[PDB]
């Protein structure tokens, strides 16, 4: 019922600046996972970005078709983001009765002029998801949400979206290393800060690539401290609990720097 | 270079307190509630109007910046600014007047001090919903020009007493460019204090019987912070922030009133209380130091 | 020839000195209700401006079912322990009564058709909310009170007739006040929405346990306090019965109505000092400055 | 266990002024009653008085010695009460702590310049109870418990103090028909108000003499809104609930008016 499974970066650098090569290789990878992504005929996308805060309950968004122009508010010097993201209104409020069966207190957002996150926008944007024909069903990420939390929350989100027989596609928007530059760089100079974080990026993405969950999970107890992890890896943590904690296996289109930060785009077998 | 600064807050940006005045830029309607926050309010909004101010300036902590310090550099900006998190109580529409001469002013004198600073110059942008309930309760006629400047991030990236340093900095700046700009100006520190808060949300929100402080620390931590204010210990206030910060999860974390009390040359004077309240459980108390009734101020 | 300056809804709950920790109270807090104590901070500064001669005060924990009485003694002491709240309340008085207002007051009163008696005993014990609003709005103790009771026929016979009767003392209690030569703060000891808690906090000062008891009280309190502040009295005594019955209030004890009629009913705006709430129920410190609004002299 | 029962009034105008012919008669027949319930030989005088009010928590008596000076709030010029209370401390405390097993909130009041009613005061100096030799153990009157739960109080104190095997004295201080005069009176002109109230009470106090508890029952269904009862008639249920709703008859001493309410001094056939 899952049919494929990305994780892919929530920078606005590759679509707002893609004269700077080295930010231009995740916009090209972004483009190509989303024609492998729609290869697989998903009848829904479920998104999950880090920069998408909720405090109270859990928020789903429900606007039938969110219409607007973003401006990020770190990189509003590089321009704007214009959007169309059409929700499966069904779907996320299934999800909305899923949650409260279960002791999770949820609601939904349908408003004009919600600020959707620059994740999200930037994941529909390049990918070509969240249109009339293939929807989306985005969550928000609790801050008081831990990474176990998260797992079970892609968990009953997918079980209550199978159980409607439609085909599902899965993507966790984040990056990977947290440090990031504080001073105005040359986008040329840009490299993963520190290089432990490098190592472990590139070991982390290593286990991904090799399907070893047992393996993966002895690292995932000091890799979010240890690479100081954007928002302690929970978006991948929501990619785990949509594949049952397991998969055989993925391929890392591209791993780079975006102005400190770690970034990927990996594509998982199922 | 005949300006000053005339008066500074600690004006707390609830959208509560907006959604119960039910002004006619804010679409939801309700039936009343956070009545005695409001009456701190038009407390502060009658100092204001006696102080004739020619700018206000914000500093938000939800607007945050991780390269540097940003302020606003368009004249004019118009939107509609949505709570994420209190939507069914909080959607604006603002159109808010710039003072981009000041802003400017502000960004090269935080330079030359040694921080990093950017103007926003994208016409597009929209300003956070932090700075518009804290101007709206603060001047609801929208007749003012306003600096909005956004909260660097230092103080959650690296240590919380570096991040304060660099607000310490960036106030001192912000005197600098006032002083020499020949204007009238007010500060205005958009910070809650007690920040540990309910973690669901009353059926009718306005519901005020449901309407409590969430910690007995945090409403402790909050009585004696406000009394050091109104006694004029400003010095012990800030020999205990970091506590106050960590005991009571405070909101003055985000820089707002070190940078307020840093281009006020931090004075000792008594403050006036305006009032205090709670909303959701988090600490809200509404400040004043007025310096034109300090004597260190000219009156309008 | 003497004049009312100022009027004042000065509520009387024993909580407010508990958190104060002056040194007539034995008990100690180590905190507790501080916006009604900044309140009454702000009533106090005007009280330092007004200067009055003597505090006039209502009471309705003094309940008397033969009429009015006005305490005629010159001064009592002794202590005072709070029934309900005796952890919170053990205050040892000391208070100067004025002898001639309170006859004089009772000598109009009984003119006016009421029934008065004067209170001559010297081992009185005045009531614990008397001595809760005199201690919030003059700590100092160094100005003459006139201490009235509280009528039962509120509650005893009708409640508009109850009410009727307060009227007729206000306007006893002016007509004293103006062959007095003196000028006088009348002091309406009262709550607003007495809806309470049933069980008190383990740490009483413990403001996190602190709200109000009802949705429909507070609604109350704020629509009541509101139209005070714009000036619209005469809507205010319309809406008291219902107040009244609604949200439990403690001006059905008849101080709001005594005070009001003794100002000549005044449409002038109040000013609210603050609103909080104890044990649940509403409180209101609330002003009618007749000297700062041009009808009285000033000091 | 239950030895003798009394109702006395708790006005304290028949010991502040008998001089008065009127009010001396019940002074005379309280003073007779305290002989009959030291002829009972009881161990602990158990007392419920209506002028001692409890808004919150139930409160018990527990200040071993209480000695001090009264001036009632109403007749203050007419003297004074000095009184000396002794209380059982020991049997107090278990009826607080036999309070909250039931579920009701109860609490202790032992401190210096407490203020105990007109009412306990002058039915412990006229019985000549509350001594060293026989102390006394006083229930407040909570204004939110009604007649049925004043009954359950009483029972429930009468369990407690009986299994530490005492033999109780049990008094309920009150009066009759409440309608006073509100005005200042001649005292020889005192009377009952209403000749309704009158019946009432008359009718009240012949169904205690004949021990008619059915009618008795029945009669309690609307004598407190006829006759404008004191307090509900409450002290009376506190008597009833401590005698598990039986006794064969009574004995009225006295019957009259002090002003204009009705009083009674009665004592019961157990
Ligand atoms: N942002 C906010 C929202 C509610 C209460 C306090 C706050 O600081
Ligand atoms: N007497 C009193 C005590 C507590 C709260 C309110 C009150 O009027
Ligand atoms: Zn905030
Ligand atoms: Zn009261």
């Amino acid at each position: 019922t899952i049919v494929s499974a990305f994780l892919v970066p929530g920078s606005p650098l590759p679509h707002l600046r893609p004269d700077v090569k080295s930010w231009e290789s995740f916009k090209v990878a972004m483009q190509n996972v989303g024609e492998k992504l729609r290869a697989s005929k998903p009848d829904v996308v479920l998104i999950y970005s880090t920069q998408w805060f909720a405090v109270l309950d859990e928020i789903w968004l429900t606007r039938q078709r969110s219409l607007d122009i973003h401006v990020d508010e770190n990189w509003h010097e590089f321009g704007e983001l214009p959007y169309d993201i059409y929700s499966d209104v069904d779907l996320a409020n299934a999800c909305i009765e899923s949650c409260r069966a279960a002791g999770v207190n949820a609601r939904g957002a349908d408003y004009e002029s919600f600020p959707i996150d620059t994740g999200t926008i930037v994941a529909c944007n390049a990918l070509k998801v969240g249109t009339s024909d293939l929807p989306v069903v985005v969550a928000s990420n609790n801050l008081y949400d831990d990474q176990a939390a998260t797992e079970r929350l892609a968990a009953l989100a997918v079980a209550c979206i199978s159980e409607k027989g439609k085909r599902i596609a899965v993507i966790g928007v984040g990056g990977l290393s947290g440090s990031v530059f504080t001073t105005a760089i040359d986008p040329a100079e840009d490299r993963v800060v520190k290089a432990v974080e490098d190592d472990c990026n590139k070991n982390i993405l290593s286990l991904m690539e090799s399907g070893n969950i047992q393996a993966l999970r002895e690292a995932l107890k000091s890799y979010s401290k240890e690479a100081r992890a954007e928002m302690g890896f929970k978006h991948f943590h929501w990619l785990l609990g949509a594949l049952d904690g397991h998969f055989k296996g993925a391929t890392v289109h591209h791993y780079g720097a975006l102005y400190g930060s770690g970034a990927a785009v990996v594509e998982f077998s199922i | 270079a005949n300006g000053e600064i005339i008066s500074g807050f600690i004006a707390p940006h609830p959208p509560h307190l907006v959604y119960g005045e039910n002004p006619p830029q804010n679409e939801p309607k309700s039936t009343g509630g956070w009545e005695q926050l409001r009456w701190a309010y038009e407390r502060a909004r009658a100092s204001i109007e006696e102080l004739k101010p020619d700018v206000l300036l914000v500093h938000s902590p939800h607007w945050i910046t991780s390269v540097g310090h940003h302020f606003i550099g368009v004249d004019h900006l118009q939107g509609r600014s949505v709570d994420p998190i209190f939507p069914n109580l909080f959607r604006f529409d603002y159109s808010i007047n710039f003072d981009v001469e000041l802003s400017e002013a502000c960004c090269e004198e935080g330079r030359k001090a040694g921080l990093v600073t950017k103007m926003m110059r994208n016409p597009r942008f929209r300003p956070d919903y932090g700075t518009i309930t804290t101007l709206h309760m603060i001047r609801p006629q929208w007749d003012i020009p306003v600096v909005s400047i956004s909260a660097n991030n230092t103080p959650y990236y690296l240590s919380m007493e570096e991040g304060l340093g660099e607000m310490d900095v960036l106030g001192k700046a912000t005197r600098e460019a006032i002083l020499k700009s020949g204007k009238r100006a007010v500060l205005l520190a958009s910070n809650t204090l007690s920040h540990w808060h309910f973690h669901e949300e009353p059926v009718p929100p306005e519901d005020m019987s449901k309407e409590h402080p969430q910690t007995k620390i945090g409403y402790e931590w909050d009585m004696r912070m406000i009394e050091l204010m109104r006694q004029g210990r400003m010095e012990e206030v800030f020999q205990l922030l970091p506590q106050f910060i960590e005991e009571a999860f405070a909101e003055v974390k985000s820089g707002a009133f070190t940078w307020m009390h840093a281009a006020m040359q931090y004075p000792n004077l008594p403050a006036e209380l305006h009032g205090y309240g709670t909303v959701i459980g988090t600490g809200n108390a509404v400040v004043e130091w007025n310096l034109v009734k300090a004597g260190l101020a000219r009156v309008a």
